[PDB]
């Protein structure tokens, strides 16, 4: 059967203007009509939306659903099931907040992404990177200042340790046949990582090139965690084709981003949460430390991406008990460039990111019915959407209604 | 009771996941570490198969399962660490030798005689039956 | 001695018509004479072929002979003897249907193709390629979507894992150690495993090029398995030889192949029968989901693949009872090119392919003594060879009298 | 459906006695009835056995189905494939001499035994026992007098190598998971092993011990290859069933056998055969030296055990294409002890041995249908049976007729 939203004043987002009394029309999961006819409601199930928004249902493109405690240390180190079962709050409490898909950098594997499309579980939409490939002392190896490692992969760990161009290669080749829907890679140093100063970069070129060819070889592409413009440039010419964070840019890679068409994803509010409640929730003294430095330029850097003209999808990157601050990211875009873009960045630009390009993050003929319903408009008062799940009354979910606030 | 491997074979298994019901170990030292390691772990009490049962691929019910070596090492193990060991065994025969051995509780023991079962009562040995099982995968 | 098919209508294939009342002459296990003289036989085994074809006995360049079922993964997994035992009807019928030589595209090893040589076993003369290459998660791969090891070498499996150059280079130079005539590999997602959606490439260039080098180095070359236009030019351009299935060509991708002079071999027949019988004879269902694509281009780029003038070689590429379709592909072909085509490309073509130009699929002076006797003519009715063999009622191989039917 | 012998002489064993024009009545694989009457046969296949003996069909408690070779070195590093094939005339050839069961000593496998079973291949029913027990430079250890050496299971290896109590006690689970009906261990010095000489013993008590026992713990028993009094004694104690050779008994050693209820398996044809056409026949020199000893005291051992009032069964242990000479053992047993004595070895001693007393080895209601049909009388006669396969004339098979000579 099928079901009508009426009288909802529908977002478009490529004019940038609410349509006021536009009825959508689900059929399946998908939408088969968007008019302000009187509509033919024979066996619909009619959900009144007047003077209320309808908008595409919100993407994240970077998170990491199985981080459930801050250190990612010792998150890594807890037991399989536990780690698995404290994802659950999580998933459910993302999907109320209005995000129907997320992209998750590292952690959620595939059974996760199966656990959501089956009904299993309650969440939004996974597109899991498996682990994400770090270099021996880099950004996912949580090993203090002897070695050798590990066997076998804990459901708690957001990041594997793999080694040269073989290594690279063929861990890219696992991550593909375990369901991987893309690969992300650190090629920088971090802030929640204990041996990595943040300005150095990761990988050799020869790895980076492996790694970007084994997944274009699987038709999809490399996610790549990188500050510095030096590491960015780096990244980007070996062919990686989202940036995250991105906070210490120049120009000169900003307009190198611009013309290979690379995408960034930055994660602002993660920087704020981890200034406030940083050492307060667990994360090492040495982490905290870092953190000061890239939210200064933080700010800063969403200029010059839109100065090159560089799209930028929306990012959380939250651990923790600060998950809860997810839907702040679009305050802080919104009061930088126009809170349309803010919008912009959860939908129509991450829809392209993840390659769903005409199928997520618009409301169209033909698009999959992924749908939030929203109370006021985000268009003149962005707080309708960042005031954490506050004014989000309904969210669908591939037809079906999911939440009902 | 415990391999789930068909009649081949015998390759693998690195790591435990989390959906396995057993562990295959053989031998007094494997035993006595496997228990140890159980422990450690955080186990309550130690569960063995010293029978053929039903849900395994290889093993018909009528037989023994361990030797009296190995299940008196595991039973000395488990009470070092104030437990005991709980095993799954059909026949008189395969509960008889387990109770000799020590172990305290018999899961299902649906093939008793009363010669095992008085045995049992000396020793003070419990017993679980488990009948719901079997009519549910009768029908 | 010495052995006469007299008064034979004997086929030449590169002038495309029958030769009545011809003679042919073996000695030993070689052709001496082929005449319309009347002939002076004193002490020939005379064979009366009066108003009959006799040809070159066929050629089949794809085939499995150890898949003794469709499913391959349990075809791997079945114990040592039975998967030995069980490929021995598969090989006598071969030999019954007219196929006097087989390439092997995995599976069957040098053990097998003494078997036959020797006459400790009925068969088509094997050329072995041992094992099929695969990378992880490639066409070979069988492990459902873990990632044990393995590696003993089951006598059923078609294929071994292996990544990265020196993976590659050693294998081969295994392979081409116990006795490989040619080496196959997996250069692109197949239907027959689980993991590897068609569409996309399979190993790195450097993997392929190292494969190559190392066949040619022991004066041989490399079969590739490839459906897509994209898989199949960058194989080729890494050198190698014959391209397998090759069912979604475009013309870019034919006129490189001509230009570089490499085959293919088509094998349409396997997918005609994995539509009809391909969940019934316990093919896993999602394999048989990616069976729906593939036929229909495949009857198409035979055509494409005669514009660009690329030779054809014949194979079938069955597996399990679906093995008795094999004399099939002469009619699938025959339809599209006419029957003369599909005769060429189980005999003439057939033997250039497995380097025996001269030696094999030549009814001429020199060549082995390897002929069918065929009731009725080919040239204008397909059916006398098209029809699970019915038709043919002597096989010769090496000389020798091997079927009488 | 249904099958009658007809007016057949069944021999009787336990009597000693032929039961002339005695008709035998099989439906489906078991005897129903027989008797002399006229028989009510209305759809019955009547096969006419009019004053010939109709017998069970033998059972040959030592065979090696693999041993394709003479050199059990080589014989274990053929190819798989190969070492099975070569196996398939060795089975068949059995069949026709009118041996229904063997018990193979090390070699065939369960899967083997299923491919008779399923009829798969023509042959014997097979009680395998997987591989033979032997400890390091044992009975079965074919390595020169070094090391490293093995980490898989070659389809032609009589043997495996394995030491100490746990060893031992996983390689009896492992064998019994992989199907072996019985155990057997080399428990001493032989004839066809490099490195050991026939007078040593082979294996600790404690090993013997937990292997029996291991053994008992799957409702089976253990074959022991041993020949002085010393080394039988000693497995005997250890609660070893069956000795296999037992070349050199002293009375001591047997009148411990007859009390333990222990049997013995002659294979005395063996050594004939390896004195004609030892090093002749590709078997190593300094086996061959061996060979000079063992057949000295054979037949004078038949005589020990005989008085000490030890069952004896029939074995051949005959290798490589000395495997035509497998009936001449009941000639040679018969010029020792009676020919009912000799018939008693491949019958009823032989089904107790089998544990099948009462499935085989006895013409008898309710028995399996396994009878051979044999011109002349044996009883007074040993050639009728001992000439090869010259005078039987035909085999069945739980019920079904196998052979017509
Ligand atoms: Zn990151
Ligand atoms: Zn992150
Ligand atoms: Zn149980
Ligand atoms: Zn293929
Ligand atoms: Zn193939
Ligand atoms: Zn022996
Ligand atoms: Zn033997």
């Amino acid at each position: 059967t099928i079901t009508v939203l009426q009288g909802g004043n529908v977002l478009d987002l490529e004019r940038g203007v609410l349509l006021e009394h536009h009825h959508v029309v689900i059929d399946g999961e998908r939408i088969v009509e968007v008019t302000d006819r009187p509509v033919d409601l024979p066996n619909a199930q009619a959900i009144d939306v007047r003077g209320k928004t309808v908008m595409p249902g919100f993407i994240d493109c970077h998170v990491h659903v199985l981080a459930s405690n801050a250190n990612l240390g010792v998150n890594a180190t807890q037991p399989n099931i536990l780690a698995a079962i404290r994802s659950l709050p999580i998933l459910d409490a993302m999907l109320s907040r209005g995000f129907t898909s997320v992209r998750d950098a590292g952690g959620a594997d595939w059974s996760l992404m199966q656990a959501v499309e089956t009904g299993l579980v309650s969440g939004p939409r996974i597109f899991p990177s498996g682990k994400a490939l770090s270099q021996t002392g880099g950004h996912g190896d949580f090993r203090p200042r002897l070695e050798p490692c590990s066997c076998c992969f804990r459901t708690g760990a957001i990041a594997r340790v793999v080694d040269g161009v073989e290594g690279v290669r063929l861990a890219v080749r696992e991550e593909i046949q375990k369901g991987a829907t893309q690969i992300k890679i650190m090629a920088s140093g971090g802030v929640a990582s204990p041996t990595d100063p943040i300005a150095n970069t990761q990988y050799s070129e020869d790895e980076i090139r492996a790694i970007v060819d084994e997944a274009e070889a699987a038709n999809t592409y490399v996610m790549a965690h990188a500050y510095t413009g030096r590491a960015i440039a780096r990244a980007v010419r070996c062919g990686v084709r989202t940036i995250e964070h991105g906070n210490l840019v120049d120009e000169a890679a900003a307009k190198l981003m611009h013309e290979h068409g690379a995408f960034v994803v930055p994660t602002l509010v993660t920087y704020d949460a981890l200034a406030k409640h940083g050492a307060e929730f667990g994360m090492p003294p040495e982490s905290v430390a870092k953190v000061a430095s890239v939210q200064q330029k933080g700010r800063e850097s969403l200029e010059i991406y839109a100065n090159a003209g560089v799209k930028m999808g929306f990012g959380s990157d939250l651990l923790g008990e600060m998950h809860a601050f997810q839907s702040g990211e679009f305050r802080i875009r919104a009061e930088v460039l126009g809170n349309l873009e803010a919008l912009r960045s959860a939908t129509t630009v991450a829809a392209e990111i993840v390659n769903m390009q005409g199928q997520l993050g618009v409301i169209a003929v033909g698009a999959i019915a992924d749908l939030v319903v929203l109370d006021g408009n985000p268009l003149e008062d962005i707080g309708v959407v960042a005031d954490e799940g506050a004014r989000v009354e309904y969210v669908l979910q591939r037809g079906t209604l999911v939440k009902r606030q | 009771h415990g391999d789930f491997r068909p009649r081949g074979l015998e390759p693998c298994s690195c790591c435990f996941r989390t959906g396995a019901i057993a562990r295959v170990v053989d031998g007094v030292e494997g035993v006595r570490l496997a228990v140890r390691e159980e422990i450690q772990k955080g186990a309550t009490q130690i569960k063995i198969m010293a029978s053929g049962g039903v849900a395994s691929p290889t093993d018909p019910i009528a037989n023994t399962q361990y030797s009296e070596d190995e299940i008196r090492a595991i039973v000395d193990e488990a009470e070092a660490a104030n437990t005991y060991v709980m095993a799954h065994a059909y026949t008189g025969r395969a509960i008889a030798r387990a109770v000799r051995c020590g172990v305290r509780t018999i899961e299902h023991g649906n093939l008793v005689d009363e010669a095992a079962a008085k045995l049992m009562h000396e020793h003070g040995a419990f017993v679980v039956p488990t009948l719901v099982t079997y009519d549910a995968l009768a029908k």
